[PDB]
């Protein structure tokens, strides 16, 4: 279903941020942003 | 050059003709964002910033200012102050403002205020650091209505 990838891809989000890829972070928070645009 | 390096647009009349006009008050909002995310700064924009963040109206007349603020706005280690909201119910409508902070439930399980699986924080830092691409950097941005 929809959750278990939109959980998956936060984790990645978050993962990047505390290993210090802040700017790769910022890029995967656009694909969560547009991945729940959808309906 | 009411700032530096600035970049400008207006979306009504012409700066000097500003000069002939009067109004009986001017709104100047500002707020820090990717640089990437300011062309989202405009009517009839859509977006991660216009849909749950800072929206204009479609028919916006006023004017838009952006500069880059890496010296100021980043910070080795990440500048962890600047926010902004990845997970909304609904669009922003214009001029709207949201600062809750609610556990967004993504599924269908409750998140009884704690962030988990499938319950977001909803707002994000941006982390800024010295070393981004200037399509990452910082920007501090003024709309004048």
């Amino acid at each position: 279903d929809k959750l278990w990838i939109l959980q998956k891809i936060y984790e990645i989000m978050v993962r990047l941020d505390e290993e210090g890829h802040g700017e790769a972070s910022l890029m995967v928070s656009d694909l969560i942003y547009e991945f729940m645009k959808r309906d | 050059n009411f700032a530096p390096f600035s970049a400008f647009k207006c979306y009504g009349v012409s700066p000097t003709k500003l000069n002939d006009l009067c109004f009986t008050n001017v709104y100047a909002d500002s707020f820090v964002i990717r640089g990437n995310e300011v062309s989202q700064i405009a009517p009839g924009q859509t977006g991660n910033i216009a849909d749950y963040n800072y929206k204009l109206p479609d028919d916006f007349t006023g004017c838009v200012i952006a500069w880059n603020s890496n010296k100021l706005d980043s910070k080795v280690g990440g500048n962890y102050n600047y926010r902004y909201r990845l997970f909304r119910k609904s669009n922003l409508k214009p001029f709207e403002r949201d600062i809750s902070t609610e556990i967004y439930q993504a599924g269908n399980k409750p998140c009884n205020g704690v962030a988990g699986v499938n319950c977001y924080f909803p707002l994000q830092s941006y982390g800024f650091r010295p070393t981004y691409g200037v399509g990452h950097q910082p920007y501090r941005v003024v709309v004048l209505s």
